[PDB]
């Protein structure tokens, strides 16, 4: 029985995880107190993917909460679903990292990593057949990035055969909230490229653009961003929980999407999104979902796919629909946009179909792309990195905690090598 | 428990402390006698926030404050005032003469025999504290006590505690206005301690605050009470991130991680945007864009220096009240397109943002209008060099003839602590000039290998 | 300088003798012929290499190559290159249970010793013989293994931890906290070699009783100094001698692996597959820019896909002179595998290195300017202007 | 009798040698190109 251990780090990861546990909990029908009050018989069939079973017919999510500032933990406990989590999994300390990756990875997090790994081992030992992990955190921050990278390294050291997923929120061109985001982002990306099987890219700029242009909201908050992201996470792993005409495990996505080991940075997307005003106009059907999934403005990474090529894509549909229509639409998308797909991967579109849609919708779809345009994002960070590293803008904070220029240099070189490895396949006309 | 210990030195320090503690008592619903009837009316809570106040068994709340001065007058005004029962009876006041606008008198002769008691009480306060974040030292350049005793206390604290942050709020001498003939000497002699030992020093000017009061609040005849209240608002905006919940919380370490590129350039300016009278509170929207733009106006600066003559090195915005991230993002985006505001080429991000839900409070008898939104900006720039240079000139005009020097040497110093300080000022100005220069053109001179 | 290529065929073992023992490999001069056992009508496909070696029969003289023969031909040449001041490498290749341990290490108790002992002994003899008042020599040793994408040190005492691979900005990849031991005599380095061979991870399979389970890299850092109180520069030359023994590719059906022995093999195959790509990639690039026009626009080599290719970034290409020794199996049943090795060997000679090796760039600039001054002064003197 | 002290400067021998050799190379090249020998 496949099931997932869940880890949350930092403020962004903690909040996204809280919202995610509210969404999954609806689909499966779980009371905030922990009891089950569903209506369908298929909600409890595979509930063990996320939830352990307690004595009194309760269900406890298999989540791990990590931070160095206690305050966020309180915000989780004093909330709509604060009592659902078991208190033993609230692992935290004091004197947070303060947006310093060195404190998160080397000085402060090195003490709390033992306790976090203890709780992770305790959860993973009880697993019937542990599939893999998934971590939510922010690369541009402090405790989140550092402790996420450290935990990822330790877990890959101890569990080499299991899947290691990751949902990362990285910096943006215009949206910036810390002065030292490039250093943290560069070091985090250097750590992630080695020790991770899948990494979904999320950008606040793309989510705000979706909210303003697609959903037409006027005053979006972080709740809406968490809503979209949690919808994506629930969309990714639908097939482990519910039956379908053609299933798609996590390993199937990993195999079909990753041509070479270092190219595992994905662009996610979700459909439909209708703004609550145009819901009565559009007809809902497979062609509409196909059109919305591949639209450039619907992506969550703020990287235009038209500036590169799609190495691979995966489409996970939820709902009762015909397979012939899905296959025809995917073939049409391949054929019409002939110049945005690579010429040495015939039929580079993975397809999955699940028969149980979300509770309020007749149809839905999730899109996981893998394209060269992601290089742009890395290039941007690299540019900013140089602009601070050449003069050593803030390096004394990092070197005071037990680092040196050599780690910065090797991280920058690794990032540049990854950026070069994407471009290779980016240009057309492989001959000269 | 995000505990912070406040130290007040000199008359300016004690009066700013009076304003600050009035605002703190009003913020958390603490009465002047230390009781909090809010918990009794409600039933219980965490309203006795451990940042500033320590709760005893009987429901009383003692502030984490340390008042120091050499004159009995300034603190005897507090021992028999409205807040006489709030503070602990121990107030560390030497029943003798004062430093008398003399750095030497406050550092060497009379600063002794009072430093030991002060350090003992600071240790007693620190022992009660768990997870102490740092210190907040209030004083004033140009005074004997606030220069010499502050120097001695900072030196001893750096020796003892070391790794704890030590923020500084100080009143710099104005360019034209002054209240003493020997202000430049005392101001210059404190550079060694304000540089080597402090982690971040915030400077304010009385002329700038008087201009702000005259122009914005329409107060034609302000006194020091208004200035102290404005400074109290600034400090509360700084410290609110670790007392109340918010969308993005900024601790005192994120401050130093984001604002100071190098150890020797930790002198950021500060400013408060929605400084407006009650009558003018109407006829205005007071949106995020308006206050954020007003933070960058040279007229609103709290130090007499023009940011247009320098370059912005780092910025930290701290918002309070009904604010949302997207308005702040739009404000930063429209700010980045203005050519009058120049950032150093080696800090492309250039902004740190924090948001807190608690809106600012209104002190009865005050002059600031009640508002829904507010923002405090702290900006590390290179224009501050000008604020040193003028003062440096003044120092020379008195040291060429060795005027007023016999008072200083008659208390323990020699003339070399009077040059060493000048050379340190010169080196600091050279550093500030060097950091702001644009990167040399294609900083690897030029490049381009074969292909 | 192009990569040097040697190939060698071994005799029959027990597995070959029990099953069909039909030979397919023939050798003549520099030419190696392989014949398809399934298609005798087909062409006898053949490959021309820099060196080929026939170790099938010892009494006869049909180009028979003892250990000393291959050692003279490759290792002595590469050692002479090292004395001139060039970083140098010899690495083995092929399939499981062919010839790597025999060729590089050999049987210590027997006279048929591998390349590494003979290179070390000749190096020690040469440094001891050529010692002089002005000349002086120093040598240092290290020996590491790659087990499952993890580096371990053999010469050091028991260290359960795994070392960390790092990147110096100028000198490229290296292994941090690697026990670099100073040595002074042939007996001491021989003892280090014996301890290192003992410390390696070896397991038994159907294909070979002593199937290696981990790649191995043996590094010798050599320093050549010339002392003069007037003009000469001390530490005239520094060289790195790298002997690499790679675990060969395996097939699960014939190997009979299960459990851990399977998993190890999988990692080994991964570490080989990437390596093959790198070789192929490298070849095409150093074939293309050299022959096509000279464009040198951009070519990516997947060095980082494995730690083995990462550590040998300077060895497979760049700042070293490299030799590749391929091991063959004469068994007919092995044909479909054996030919594969030859194909990569046929591409291995296409690779071209770029090695110059200097030291103390301040001295480099000073020497360049002084030589320019001397040349210009000589020109002026010859033409009557000096 | 307060008098200007100036800065005592001791250049590196390596930089001095490099600069002198570069100047010598330039001078000798300008001599050789002049007599049409380059
Ligand atoms: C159809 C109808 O009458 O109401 C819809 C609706 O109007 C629309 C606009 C919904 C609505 O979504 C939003 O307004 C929204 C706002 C900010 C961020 C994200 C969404 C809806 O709120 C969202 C809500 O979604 C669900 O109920 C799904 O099951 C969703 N779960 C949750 O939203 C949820 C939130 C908190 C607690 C429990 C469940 C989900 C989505 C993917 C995977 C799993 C679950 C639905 C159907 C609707 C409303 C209520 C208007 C849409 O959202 C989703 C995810 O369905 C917007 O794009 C779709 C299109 C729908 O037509
Ligand atoms: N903003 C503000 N500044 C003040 C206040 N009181 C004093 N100052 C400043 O302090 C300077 C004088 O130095 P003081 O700090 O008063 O010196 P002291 O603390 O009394 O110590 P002694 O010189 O020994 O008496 C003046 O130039 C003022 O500008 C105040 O209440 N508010
Ligand atoms: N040319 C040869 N002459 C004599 N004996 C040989 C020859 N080649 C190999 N052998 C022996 O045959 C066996 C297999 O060789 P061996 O060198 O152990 O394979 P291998 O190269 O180590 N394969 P692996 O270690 O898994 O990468 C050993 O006992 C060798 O001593
Ligand atoms: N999507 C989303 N992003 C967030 C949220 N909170 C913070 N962030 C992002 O995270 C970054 C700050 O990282 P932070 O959470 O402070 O890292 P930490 O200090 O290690 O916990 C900012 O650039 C924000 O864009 C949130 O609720 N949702
Ligand atoms: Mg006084
Ligand atoms: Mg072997």
């Amino acid at each position: 029985m496949r099931e997932i251990v869940h880890i949350q780090a930092g403020q962004c990861g903690n909040q996204i995880g809280a919202k995610f546990w509210e969404v999954i909990s609806d689909e499966h029908g779980i009371d905030p107190t922990g009891s089950y009050h569903g209506d369908s018989d298929l909600q409890l069939e595979r509930i063990n993917v996320y939830y352990n079973e307690a004595t009194g017919n309760k269900y406890v999510p298999r989540a791990i909460l990590v931070d160095l500032e206690p305050g966020t933990m309180d915000s989780v406990r004093s909330g709509p679903f604060g009592q659902i989590f078991r208190p033993d999994n609230f692992v935290f300390g004091q004197s947070g990292a303060g947006n310093n990756w060195a404190k998160g990875h080397y000085t402060e997090g090195a003490e709390l990593v033992d306790s976090v790994l203890d709780v992770v081992r305790k959860e993973s030992e009880s697993c019937d057949c542990l599939q893999g992990f998934q971590l939510t955190h922010s690369l541009g921050g402090g405790t989140g990035s550092g402790m996420g990278t450290l935990l990822i390294s330790k877990i890959r050291e101890e569990y080499p055969d299991r899947i290691m997923n990751t949902f990362s929120v990285m910096p943006s061109p215009k949206v910036s909230d810390t002065v030292v985001e490039p250093y943290n982002a560069t070091l985090s990306v250097h750590q992630l490229v080695e020790n991770t099987d899948e990494t979904y890219c999320i950008d606040n700029e793309a989510l705000y653009d979706i909210c303003f242009r697609t959903l037409k909201l006027t005053t979006p908050t972080y709740g809406d961003l968490n809503h979209l992201v949690s919808a994506t996470m629930s969309g990714v792993t639908t097939c482990l929980r519910f039956p379908g005409q053609l299933n798609a495990d996590l390993r199937k996505l990993a195999v079909n999407m990753v041509p070479f080991p270092r190219l595992h940075f994905f662009m996610p997307g979700f459909a439909p999104l209708t703004s609550r005003g145009s819901q009565q106009y559009r007809a809902l059907t497979v062609p509409e979902l196909t059109q919305q999934m591949f639209d450039s403005k619907n992506m969550m990474a703020a990287c235009d796919p038209r500036h590169g090529r799609y190495l691979t894509v995966a489409a996970i549909f939820r709902g009762r629909m015909s397979m012939k229509e899905v296959d025809e639409q995917m073939l049409n998308v391949q054929n019409k946009n002939s110049s945005y797909f690579v010429e040495w991967i015939p039929n580079n579109v993975k397809t999955a179909v699940c028969d149980i849609p979300p509770r309020g919708l007749k149809m839905s779809a999730t899109f996981i792309g893998n394209s060269t345009a992601i290089q742009e994002l890395f290039k941007r960070i690299s540019e900013q990195f140089t602009a601070m590293f050449r003069r050593k803008a803030f390096l004394h904070w990092y070197t005071g905690e037990g680092m040196d220029e050599m780690e910065f240099t090797e991280a920058e070189s690794n990032m540049n090598d990854l950026v070069s490895e994407y471009q290779q396949y980016q240009d057309a006309t492989a001959d000269e | 428990m995000r505990e912070c210990i406040s130290i007040h030195v000199g008359q300016a320090g004690v009066q700013i402390g009076n304003a600050c503690w009035e605002l703190y008592c009003l913020e958390h619903g603490i009465q002047p006698d230390g009781q909090m009837p809010s918990d009794k009316t409600i039933g219980g809570g965490d309203d006795s926030f451990n940042t500033f106040f320590s709760e005893t068994g009987a429901g009383k709340h003692v502030p984490r404050a340390v008042f120091v001065d050499l004159e009995p007058t300034v603190i005897d005004e507090v021992r028999t005032g409205t807040y006489r029962q709030l503070f602990h009876p121990e107030q560390l006041i030497t029943g003798k003469e004062d430093a008398a606008n003399n750095y030497a008198r406050g550092h060497y002769t009379i600063g002794k025999e009072i430093i030991d008691l002060v350090l003992d009480r600071i240790r007693k306060l620190a022992d009660q504290c768990t997870g102490l974040q740092g210190f907040l030292v209030f004083h004033s350049f140009g005074g004997g006590t606030g220069s010499g005793f502050t120097s001695l206390l900072m030196e001893r604290l750096s020796v003892d505690y070391g790794k704890k942050s030590k923020l500084e709020f100080s009143i710099y001498p104005a360019p034209q206005v002054s209240t003493a003939v020997v202000e430049p000497y005392n101001s210059i002699l404190t550079t060694h301690t304000t540089l080597e030992h402090s982690d971040c020093a915030f400077m304010v000017d009385n002329e700038a605050i008087y201009d702000i009061c005259r122009r914005n609040l329409d107060i034609e005849r302000p006194t020091y009470t208004n200035l102290n209240r404005l400074i109290s608002q600034i400090v509360s905006s700084i410290t609110a991130s670790l007392r109340f919940d918010g969308a993005l919380n900024v601790d005192l370490t994120e401050f130093q991680t984001n604002l100071v590129p190098y150890p020797r350039i930790h002198f950021p300016l500060a400013t408060y945007a929605p400084v407006i009278s009650a009558e003018k509170a109407y006829h205005e929207q007071l949106s995020v864009a308006e206050i954020t733009n007003a933070c960058f106006e040279p007229a609103n600066q709290m130090v007499k220096c023009d940011p247009r003559h320098g370059k912005y090195m780092a910025c930290c915005l701290l918002y309070r009240g009904d604010v949302v991230p997207k308005d702040v993002n739009a404000a930063i985006a429209t700010i980045k397109t203005k050519r009058s505001i120049q950032f150093v080429d080696w800090c492309p991000t250039g902004f740190k943002v924090g948001i807190n839900y608690q809106p600012p409070t209104v002190v009865p008898g005050g002059d600031l209008a009640k508002v829904q939104r507010a923002v405090c900006m702290l900006s590390n720039t290179t224009a501050i060099a000008e604020a040193w240079a003028r003062l440096d000139h003044k120092f020379d005009l008195m040291y060429a003839k060795r005027a007023f020097v016999h008072w200083y040497v008659g208390e323990g110093m020699e003339e070399g602590e009077f040059s060493e300080a000048r050379e340190d000022m010169a080196a600091l100005e050279k550093d500030y000039e060097e950091v702001g220069v644009d990167s040399v053109e294609g900083e690897g001179e030029e490049e381009g290998e074969e292909y | 300088a192009s990569v040097k290529v040697a190939v060698r065929v071994r005799p029959f073992n027990s597995r070959e003798m029990s099953r069909d023992s039909k030979c397919i490999i023939q050798m003549s001069g520099s030419t190696t012929t392989i014949v398809n056992p399934k298609q005798p009508k087909e062409t006898p496909k053949s490959f021309s290499f820099d060196y080929s070696y026939w170790s099938h029969t010892s009494p006869e003289d049909i180009n028979y190559a003892s250990q000393k023969q291959v050692y003279r031909d490759i290792g002595e040449e590469m050692l002479q290159h090292a004395f001139e001041g060039y970083n140098v490498c010899i690495f083995a290749y092929g399939q499981t249970g062919a010839g790597k341990s025999y060729t590089m290490m050999g049987k210590q108790e027997k006279d048929q010793q591998g390349i590494i002992p003979q290179l070390c002994e000749d190096l020690f003899s040469r440094i001891n013989d050529t010692t002089n008042d002005n000349m002086s020599y120093s040598v240092e040793v290290s020996y590491m293994e790659i087990y499952c994408e993890r580096v371990r040190d053999l010469l050091n005492p028991k260290n359960k931890g795994n070392l960390r691979v790092r990147e110096h900005p100028l000198l490229g990849p290296y292994v941090e906290d690697l026990s670099k031991l100073a040595v002074t005599s042939y007996n001491d380095i021989q003892d280090l070699m014996d301890s290192g061979n003992k410390a390696r991870t070896v397991a038994a399979t159907n294909m070979n009783e002593t199937s290696s389970r981990s790649h191995a890299v043996f590094n010798i850092i050599f320093t050549q100094k010339r002392h003069d109180a007037e003009t000469n520069i001390t530490t005239e030359k520094v060289s790195k001698i790298s002997l690499v023994d790679l675990a060969g590719s395996e097939r699960a059906d014939s190997t009979g692996a299960k459990g851990t022995r399977l998993k190890e093999g999988a990692n080994i195959n991964k570490s080989l597959t990437t390596l093959g790509k790198v070789i192929s990639a490298l070849a095409e690039m150093d074939s293309g820019p050299n022959k096509n026009k000279k464009k040198k626009k951009t070519d990516f080599i997947p060095y980082r896909d494995s730690v083995l290719t990462w550590l040998l970034r300077e060895n497979l290409g760049g700042n070293s002179r490299t030799a590749m020794v391929a091991a063959l199996s004469p068994a007919d049943i092995n044909y479909d595998e054996t030919l594969s090795t030859l194909r990569y060997a046929d591409r291995a000679k296409q690779i071209r290195c770029n090695a110059v090796i200097n030291e103390d760039p301040n001295n480099k600039l000073i020497r360049e300017l002084k030589d320019e001054v001397t040349r210009l002064r000589d020109l002026l003197y010859a033409q009557g202007l000096g």
